[PDB]
């Protein structure tokens, strides 16, 4: 089915990557600047970039792996919880409570909308319309995604929708027949 | 239809050039200056041209016209607000009442009349007649009854049998 | 040659009426009144006994780009009606001269511009109900918005700018995701069509995605609670005809679009989601009608009233019942009658005279204007759900259909009869009674043109109120069409 | 039809000449002969596009 | 200022006078105002949440404190239902039998079937 | 003139021609209206039974009342979409 | 007379639907070297660079 994650291993890999991105962005901030700057103002007038990269990396991957491990499935919700943790780390830099709540909620919603579309910038090859079976079914078969039919099985309607509202396993007519 | 005169209309504009603006011509809170303007208000009220002239003639005449009617229009309504001017009667036709009482209102009454009589052809009248027809088709012997009995006899069959055929359309269920 | 000679004659007659009369407004009234005559003659030749689309015509086909096309292969833009379309067209076309009437003396500066924009918006929402492709529905669904932007921006209150922006912004932003969903339909089926589209079945996981993109656009246009946000300001800072055409016709256009576009091919989706629609419908009836009580401005109250009535309307549509569908249609048509009369009462008789819309100035309008106060009360009571008016027929059959599908949602949906009365009569007794206001100097009684508009918009509620069967001859197909009870 | 395409493309030409008169702050019928000129030019573009579409359909018929 | 929601509106207002909310009814009626019916002078600053302090506002009784009146109302409520519920115990029995019915309790008469005699039936 | 169009069904027809699908659609629709007029006829007869009977309507037309309350859940407009989108026994 | 004019339009739209599905299949179909490169010189085989050429270099 699935495979659980190594939260400590993926977290320390991301911590090293965020440390590296912080050093690169601090050097790019020195060299693209004005005023008296030296070799030691890399981490002095840094603007706190290495804290941004480090905290965002560790929080997103730790909350993503922990939420994927306690739910025992991988879907778009884990990106929502991880993006909420990222928004918590980015929103604590502005030391205000309603700001913080806004950063958490909106960053979590944006990352959940990201992770629900596949969590990929690029395309998936087998899932797109162009590389998948489309059009009508040629004979009767299990109608896969992207396919059209004329008539659907009623057993599927009872299994997917329910046995309730106006919906029945037998139409209301021949359930009421004279013999 | 009717016709206008060019020279009268040029003389109208020559009259209008020596006249004050509409924002001055009545703001004096009589008949030395206020008696030439009510003439001009009747000149607005009278209609200079019909349909045969507007199609066939050029645009210089039409521009001269439109300037004349705009100035006469201001001299009519400003004098009606401050103070033919010095009357007070009831009979009058606003510009819209020609084609709202005589075209909008009768077409709306025509929409009412066609909705009311088009409601005769409804599914419920037709379905009642059809169900009576099916009962008369299966059991024709109630034809032989007199007038008052037959309807009642039809009801005794409507209760005694469904007469739908809706289980026959759903032949894929059984 | 004949139909081209008609146009070459009529454009010439137009140019001549321009050269001789400075306004056009006579010719615009004449044209829209002729459109009435034409559509009712189409109603006479309409066959009610056929479910079919009777008067079909293709535009912009390959083999004939300019005009009608009779070919074995069709890729243009289809157009045609059933009963369900035609009802709204009737409600459309009798509204169009009245707004052209409604500003007959208000607009002074640039007449021909304003009346051209108002008639052009009315023609676009005529052709909205004729359309038969998904794309040809959508091209004209959004043709309105430049005309609405230019109309709200140039003319209005002091706050014309922000209101014209919001009518572009929210309406656009919902309509884009609508386009996303239309594209996803048009690449699976390879056919946008209002005829065949109940035949095709999509996967439940694929209906699950498509339906969100259409439904959030209908959430924007029939303003349900998450985005009900542009509606009071685009009314409260509109001119008169823009507000009338908006709240009488655009909201009912999205009420039409939830029937025409969603209920045929999203059925198996639609059952899984009726509780979400009932959440949002009850939550936009309760919470918008409660926000009406704290209002300082006067056109804004009738705006939030329109929100509450459309919130009642859409839970008859998604009710999966004959009663609910018919009640939503009779609510939509009767609200399209009663509501522009209320925007006339706040905007025409009461903003043309005093030019300020704050409620606190207006008191005791009876003793100087008795027949206006007469109108204000009998249009108040027609709005609530007080019967023999057609608004109650819509509210009643909609609440009944909403009680079928889920009874507990109908129990709290039924208190809307109370909540819709509170703010409306709270406004009505403040306008009607008291010593006449020290701020308002006495002005003219209601003129003949305003009384004309009012008498028409009140008789047309009362006829539907006394007998709602007068338009069942159009809908008895389309009440049975959208029902999915296996 | 060939004829309606001609009349409508000439109508597009009348629209271009009208809008070009009216950017110039001229009257509508300022230079009336230019309506004929532009209408015949845009009608000729209609001729060309209609004939190209004829030939493309005739190529599609020959693939059977 | 005086009410709690008026204090809740305070951090929103900016360059607005923040005056004391006072009821337009509990103004005395005999002082001459511009509008006697509104009880309001021509240019008088309107309060934070005015329409609760309007003449068209609630009636706003002044003879009882509202918490006290809550107690008195619920007191009369509770004493009536408690007195009636306790007086259900001190009741006398009646002197007649509840009356009987022919044809086995008219069960055929009130619809009924021999298998449904218990649901549509009387005392016999 | 009381014309009677012919009944066709959803199952024998091809769904690729539109002439037969629309006829089956209108047919199933109109049959629901016929079935509904049978319901309304029994409601009219039950009202006449009650008004003639007076006090003994409990036993004069227990059967007509039970007939009406048994027909009411199953005799209404149901919709062609539910039968044409889904197939029983497949 | 209205059901037949339904069916004419639906036939004319299913014709366009099949026309599109065909013309979308015709794109992803692979194409010959004579159609998708130069028509003249239909071989991909080079024999390029023949002045000091060695026999046995052909394969
Ligand atoms: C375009 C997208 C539009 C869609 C979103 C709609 C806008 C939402 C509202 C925005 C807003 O209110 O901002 C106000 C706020 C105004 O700034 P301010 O002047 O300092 O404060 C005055 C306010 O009144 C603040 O004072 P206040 O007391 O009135 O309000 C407190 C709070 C109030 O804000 C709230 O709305 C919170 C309350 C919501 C509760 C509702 C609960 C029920 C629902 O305001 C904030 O501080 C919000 C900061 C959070 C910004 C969220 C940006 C999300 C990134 C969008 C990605 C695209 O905006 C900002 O703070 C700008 C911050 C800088 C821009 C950040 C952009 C960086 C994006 C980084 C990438 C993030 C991840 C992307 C996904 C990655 C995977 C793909
Ligand atoms: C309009 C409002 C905005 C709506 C935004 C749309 C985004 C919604 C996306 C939904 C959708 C695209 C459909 C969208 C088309 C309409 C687009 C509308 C406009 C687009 C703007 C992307 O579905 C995504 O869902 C994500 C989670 O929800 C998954 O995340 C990831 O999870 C991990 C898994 O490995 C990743 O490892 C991880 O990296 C991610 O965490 C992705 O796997 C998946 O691609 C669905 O696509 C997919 O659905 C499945 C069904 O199950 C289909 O399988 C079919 O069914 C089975 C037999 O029945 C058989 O398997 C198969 O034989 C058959 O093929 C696929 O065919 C496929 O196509
Ligand atoms: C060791 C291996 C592990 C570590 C490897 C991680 C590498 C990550 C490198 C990222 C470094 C951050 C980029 C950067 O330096 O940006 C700084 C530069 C100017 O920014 P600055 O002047 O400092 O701040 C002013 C704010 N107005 O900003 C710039 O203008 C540079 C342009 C952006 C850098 C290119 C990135 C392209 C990707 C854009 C992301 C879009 C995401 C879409 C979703
Ligand atoms: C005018 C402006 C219009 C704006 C419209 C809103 C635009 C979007 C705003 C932000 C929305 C953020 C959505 C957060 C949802 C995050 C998420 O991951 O959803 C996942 C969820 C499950 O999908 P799946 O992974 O396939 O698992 C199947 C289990 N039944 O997928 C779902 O079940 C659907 C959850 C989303 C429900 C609708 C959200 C509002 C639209
Ligand atoms: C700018 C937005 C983008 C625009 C995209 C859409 C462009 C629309 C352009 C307007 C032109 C459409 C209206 C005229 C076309 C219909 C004329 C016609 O002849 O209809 C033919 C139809 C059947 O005729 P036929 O099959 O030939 O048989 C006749 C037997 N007696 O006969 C009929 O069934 C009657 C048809 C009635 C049509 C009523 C339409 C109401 C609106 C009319 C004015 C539309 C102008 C709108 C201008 C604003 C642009 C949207
Ligand atoms: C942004 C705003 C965009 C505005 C969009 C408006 C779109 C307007 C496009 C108008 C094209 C649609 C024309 C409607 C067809 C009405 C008609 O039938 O006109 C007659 C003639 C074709 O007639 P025919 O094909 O022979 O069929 C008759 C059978 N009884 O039809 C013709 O000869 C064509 C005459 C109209 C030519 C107008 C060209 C544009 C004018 C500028
Ligand atoms: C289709 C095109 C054919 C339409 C034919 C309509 C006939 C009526 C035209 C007309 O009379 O326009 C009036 C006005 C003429 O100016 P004038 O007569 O001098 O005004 C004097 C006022 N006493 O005309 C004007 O002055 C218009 C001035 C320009 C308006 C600028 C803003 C308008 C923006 C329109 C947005 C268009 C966006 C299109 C997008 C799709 C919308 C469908
Ligand atoms: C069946 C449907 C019934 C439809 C009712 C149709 C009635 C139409 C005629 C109503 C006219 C009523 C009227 O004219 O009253 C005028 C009244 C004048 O006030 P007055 O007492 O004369 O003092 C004047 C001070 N200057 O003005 C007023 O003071 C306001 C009181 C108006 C009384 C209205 C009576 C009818 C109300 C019916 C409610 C219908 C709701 C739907
Ligand atoms: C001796 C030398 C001097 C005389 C030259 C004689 C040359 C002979 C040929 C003359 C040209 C006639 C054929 C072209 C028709 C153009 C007629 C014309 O002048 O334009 C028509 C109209 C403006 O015409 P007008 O009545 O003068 O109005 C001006 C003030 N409004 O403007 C319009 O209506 C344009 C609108 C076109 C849009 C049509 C779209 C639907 C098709
Ligand atoms: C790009 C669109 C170009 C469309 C061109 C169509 C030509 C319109 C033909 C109508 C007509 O007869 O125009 C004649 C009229 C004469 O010009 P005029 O200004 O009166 O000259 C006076 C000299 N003293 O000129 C006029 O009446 C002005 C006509 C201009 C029409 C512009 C419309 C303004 C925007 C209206 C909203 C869009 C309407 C369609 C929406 C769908
Ligand atoms: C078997 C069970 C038995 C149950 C019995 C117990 C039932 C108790 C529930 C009582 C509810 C009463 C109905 C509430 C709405 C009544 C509205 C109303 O009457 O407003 C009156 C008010 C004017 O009154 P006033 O100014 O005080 O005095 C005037 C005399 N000079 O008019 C105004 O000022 C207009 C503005 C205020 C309008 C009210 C706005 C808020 C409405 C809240 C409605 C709440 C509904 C749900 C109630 C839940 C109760 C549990």
């Amino acid at each position: 089915h699935f495979h659980p994650y190594n939260t400590l291993g993926l977290a320390t890999q991301s911590a090293m990557v965020g440390l590296g991105a912080g050093v690169v962005a601090a050097a790019a901030r020195n060299s693209l600047a004005t005023g008296p700057r030296n070799i030691l103002t890399t981490f002095s007038k840094s603007g706190g970039v290495v804290t941004i990269f480090t905290g965002a990396s560790i929080a997103y991957v730790f909350t993503y792996c922990s939420a994927a491990n306690l739910r025992e499935r991988k879907d778009g919700w884990n990106h929502m919880w991880a993006g909420a943790a990222t928004g918590a780390v980015l929103g604590a830099r502005t030391k205000l409570v309603p700001a913080f709540i806004g950063w958490t909620v909106l960053c979590g919603a944006a990352c959940g909308l990201f992770g629900w579309t596949g969590a990929r910038f690029n395309a998936d090859r087998k899932a797109s319309l162009e590389q998948s079976p489309k059009g009508f079914v040629q004979e009767d078969a299990h109608q896969t995604f992207w396919e059209v039919v004329h008539r659907r099985p009623l057993s599927l309607t009872v299994e997917q929708l329910g046995e309730g509202r106006g919906i029945n396993a037998v139409p209301i007519a021949t359930a009421t027949e004279a013999p | 239809l009717r016709a206008y005169n060019e020279e009268k209309e040029l003389a109208l504009k020559q009259r209008l050039s020596q006249l004050p603006p509409p924002g001055k011509a009545f703001v004096t809170a009589k008949e030395a200056e206020l008696a030439e303007l009510a003439e001009i208000a009747a000149l607005y009220k009278t209609d200079r041209v019909g349909i045969l002239d507007i199609l066939l003639l050029g645009n210089k005449h039409a521009r001269l016209y439109r300037d004349n009617t705009a100035l006469l229009k201001d001299y009519y309504y400003n004098g009606r607000r401050i103070l033919w001017e010095i009357k007070r009667e009831g009979a009058e036709k606003e510009d819209w009442v020609n084609q709202m009482y005589f075209l909008y209102a009768p077409s709306l009454i025509l929409l009412l009349i066609v909705m009311v009589y088009k409601s005769r052809e409804d599914i419920t009248f037709w379905a009642k007649k059809e169900l009576d027809q099916r009962v008369l088709d299966k059991h024709p012997e109630i034809n032989d009854a007199p007038e008052n009995e037959r309807d009642a006899l039809i009801v005794e069959r409507i209760i005694a049998g469904d007469y739908d055929k809706l289980a026959s359309l759903q032949k894929k269920a059984t | 040659m004949f139909l081209t000679s008609i146009l070459l004659s009529s454009l010439y007659l137009f140019n001549r009426i321009l050269a001789w009369q400075g306004n056009v407004k006579h010719f615009y009234l004449f044209a829209s009144n002729l459109l009435l005559l034409f559509i009712v003659v189409l109603y006479i030749n309409f066959n009610t006994f056929s479910n079919s689309f009777q008067f079909n015509f293709e535009l912009f086909n390959s083999l004939n780009p300019f005009g009608l096309s009779n070919s074995d292969i069709s890729n243009g833009l289809l157009f045609g009606i059933d009963g369900l379309s035609l009802t709204f067209i009737l409600l459309t076309v009798l509204l169009i001269p009245l707004t052209l009437l409604g500003n007959w003396y208000n607009i002074n500066f640039n007449s021909n511009l304003y009346y051209t924009l108002v008639l052009a918006i009315g023609l676009v929402i005529l052709l909205n109900f004729w359309a038969l492709d998904y794309i040809s529905f959508y091209i004209l669904f959004e043709a309105t918005l430049p005309l609405l932007f230019i109309l709200i921006h140039i003319y209005g209150s002091s706050d014309s700018e922000r209101a014209s922006f919001y009518v572009l912004m929210f309406t656009l932003s919902g309509s884009l995701f609508m386009l996303l969903s239309i594209v996803v339909i048009s690449i699976v089926l390879n056919t946008t069509n209002f005829i065949n589209h109940n035949l095709f079945v999509l996967s439940l996981d694929l209906q699950t995605i498509i339906w969100l993109g259409l439904f959030i656009a209908i959430m924007v246009k029939t303003p349900l609670f998450p985005i009900h946000v542009w509606l009071p300001v685009v009314h409260s800072e509109s001119p008169l005809a823009g507000s009338m055409i908006l709240a009488g016709l655009i909201l009912k256009l999205a009420l039409y679009a939830i029937l025409r576009l969603l209920l045929p091919l999203l059925c198996e989706a639609q059952i899984l989601y009726t509780p979400m629609i009932y959440i949002i419908s009850l939550l936009t009836i309760i919470l918008t009608s409660l926000a009406t009580l704290r209002q300082i401005d006067l056109k804004v109250i009738i705006a939030y009233s329109s929100i509450s009535h459309m919130g009642i309307a859409i839970l008859g549509v998604c009710s999966n019942t004959s009663l609910g569908i018919y009640g939503s249609i009779v609510l939509g048509v009767a609200h399209g009658f009663v509501s522009p009369a209320l925007f006339l009462i706040v905007g025409g008789i009461l903003y043309d005279r005093y030019h300020i819309r704050i409620v606190n100035y207006y008191k005791g309008l009876t003793t100087y204007m008795p027949q206006l106060a007469t109108y204000i009360i009998i249009l108040s009571f027609a709005n609530i759900g007080t019967p023999l008016t057609g608004n109650f027929t819509g509210e009643f059959l909609s609440l009944q259909g909403g009680f079928i599908r889920n009874p507990i949602i109908g129990g709290i949906s039924c208190i809307s009869v109370l909540l819709a009365a509170i703010y409306q009569l709270k406004l009505t007794n403040k306008l009607t009674g008291g010593i006449s206001s020290i701020y308002m100097h006495r002005t003219n009684d209601v003129t003949i043109r305003e009384k004309f508009i009012m008498n028409i918009l009140i008789i047309s509620t009362l006829i539907i109120g006394i007998c709602p069967q007068i338009m069942y001859n159009l809908l008895y197909w389309t009440v049975n069409n959208y029902i999915y009870i296996i | 039809a060939l004829f309606t395409s001609l009349v409508g493309a000439s109508g597009l030409g009348f629209a271009t000449k009208f809008l070009s008169n009216k950017i110039r702050l001229k009257p509508a019928g300022y230079y009336p002969l230019g309506y004929v000129f532009s209408g015949v030019a845009w009608a000729g573009l209609g001729l060309v596009l209609h004939n190209v579409h004829q030939h493309s359909l005739e190529v599609l018929e020959k693939k059977k | 200022i005086r009410a709690s929601f008026d204090k809740a509106e305070e951090p929103m207002l900016g360059d607005y006078p923040d005056i004391d909310p006072f009821p337009a009814q509990l103004k005395n009626p005999y002082k001459k105002y511009d509008d006697q019916q509104d009880r309001r002078n021509l240019e008088e600053p309107l309060s934070v949440n005015d329409d609760l302090y309007d003449m068209w506002s609630p009636d706003r009784f002044t003879h009882f404190k509202n918490q006290d009146a809550l107690k008195y109302f619920i007191g009369f409520l509770t004493i009536f239902f408690g007195a009636s519920y306790v007086a259900t115990y001190f009741v006398p029995e009646k002197a007649a039998i509840p009356r009987e019915f022919p044809y086995e309790g008219l069960w055929k008469e009130s619809g009924g079937t021999e298998k449904s005699k218990a649901f549509f039936g009387q005392r016999s | 003139e009381h014309q009677r169009p012919e009944l066709v069904s959803f199952d024998d027809i091809n769904y690729n021609d539109h002439k037969k699908v629309r006829e089956a659609q209108e047919s199933y629709t109109r049959e629901q209206f016929i079935r509904l007029e049978a319901l309304k006829t029994v409601r009219k007869a039950l009202e006449k039974c009650y008004e003639e009977s007076g006090p003994n309507h409990f036993e004069d037309c227990k059967n007509l009342a039970e007939q009406y309350l048994d027909m009411l859940p199953t005799h209404r407009l149901q919709g062609y979409l539910g039968y044409q989108r889904n197939d029983p026994s497949k | 007379d209205i059901l037949n004019e339904e069916a004419k339009i639906v036939q004319a739209l299913n014709n366009q639907r099949e026309l599109t599905i065909k013309m979308h299949e015709l794109k992803r179909e692979e194409k010959d070297y004579a159609h998708s490169y130069s028509p003249l010189f239909s071989d991909p085989v080079p024999q390029g660079g023949s002045i000091g050429k060695a026999p046995g270099s052909s394969r």
